[PDB]
């Protein structure tokens, strides 16, 4: 399913 | 490539980059700086994650919708999606290639407190996953045992050094669980080791200020999205 | 770079690369269509322009959040922000003078149909409009002056050769206005060419079938809705 | 304001 995602910027 | 320009110059450029959504420029301002030889603090190390993370991002979706249409593929469509999946895959390979060669040359043989020997490790692991996600055969045998054995490294620090509720002892058992349902076709142990993963957490909450608390939940409620797809 | 591959396989490709979002690949893709000598296609000059407009629309966005941060600093910043901004910069100048170079070799010389040849005169008259978004000074009143010759003869084939519904036509005027607000300190000529560009599109609706009506209707509604912000 | 935009893909 989901990962860890990358944080937004 | 970088060589010439400060480490500071290009930590500073790599946190414009993030700011720009120039995720490829900020991977090779973090390449430079990770080559310069020094070890990363905690913020450069999130850089160095955020940047090949969108880099490697965006190559899986482009080789999953590559993929989808030659599956479809397989009238006579020419060898064109087969050449240009096999196009993105090699470059994607060579991302992850590249994020392995930092890690060892010398992330992870420099890395000497768990936090950051933890990080290094889990991010050996995912490097390695996303190899294993286009890989075939016998090849991808040893890819996934790489990335499990970099992840159950991780993990066993992770345990004897860290609190249960430790954001990245968090995101490291998450991903690993994630390697177990879509890698190494072991659902079962996804499963437990995200319920285990959530429960102890849980029980580690109370120890916390309400900004860990905020970090620590919102990982958990990943571990718990996951659960509910599984289950 | 493209020379050894087919013209039908780069079309392909690029088709292909859309649907990834490689749009760079893409862009990569439709230059050495290009290069191939040939006139394009309608679909193959929209696929020239979708191309090369994600290419420099990433860029834009880029240089304007460099330059807004640039904007700010003038604590002394170092020179990092200067020197990225200018980076990016640079490289958005070389994707515009690409693209203009392949108008100009031999694209707009061999385009003979009003379809084609408003098209590309439409695509020089952008590309030095983003020229001139980043230019400085007298080099910017040249670059202004290009865009505005090139705008200004498709502006007058459209007007002789095509319906005022026309979606090309439309989108010339849209442009061409935005370059008045924007660019040029024009803002009552950007304002009238949008009000009579609207108006004559909606006189000639009732000539329309239901899908060219929804194609010309989409583009009016970008008019009224510059018109509401400016007025 | 706004340009066309490129359509989406
Ligand atoms: C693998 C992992 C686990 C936790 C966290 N975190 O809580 O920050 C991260 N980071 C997310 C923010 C940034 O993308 C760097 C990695 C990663
Ligand atoms: C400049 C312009 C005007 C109209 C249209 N159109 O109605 O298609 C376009 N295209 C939009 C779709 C694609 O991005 C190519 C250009 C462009």
């Amino acid at each position: 399913a989901g990962s860890i995602p990358g944080r937004r910027s | 490539a970088m060589g010439s320009m400060e480490r500071a110059s290009l930590i500073q450029k790599a946190k414009l980059a993030e700011q720009a959504e120039r995720y490829e420029d900020m991977a090779a301002f973090m390449k430079g700086a990770v080559e310069k030889g020094e070890e990363l603090s905690c913020e450069e190390r999130n850089l160095l994650s955020v940047a090949y993370k969108n880099v490697v991002g965006g190559q899986r979706a482009a080789w999953r919708v590559l993929s989808s249409i030659e599956q479809k593929s397989n009238e006579e469509k020419g060898p064109e999606v087969r050449e240009y999946r096999e196009k993105v895959e090699t470059e994607l390979q060579g991302v992850c290639d590249t994020v392995l060669g930092l890690l060892d040359s010398h992330l992870i043989k420099e890395a000497g407190d768990a936090e950051s020997r933890v990080f290094y490790l889990k991010m050996k692991g995912d490097y390695y996953r996303y190899l294993a996600e286009v890989a075939t055969g016998d090849d991808k045998k040893r890819i996934i045992d790489s990335a499990r054995s970099a992840y159950q490294e991780a993990m066993d620090i992770s345990k004897k050094e860290m609190p249960p509720t430790n954001p990245i002892r968090l995101g490291l058992a998450l991903n690993f669980s994630v390697f177990h349902y879509e890698i190494a076709n072991s659902p079962e142990e996804a499963i437990s080791l995200a319920k285990t993963t959530f429960d102890e957490a849980m029980a580690d909450l109370h120890t916390l200020s309400e900004d860990s608390y905020k970090d620590s939940t919102l990982i958990m409620q990943l571990l718990r999205d996951n659960l509910t797809l599984w289950t």
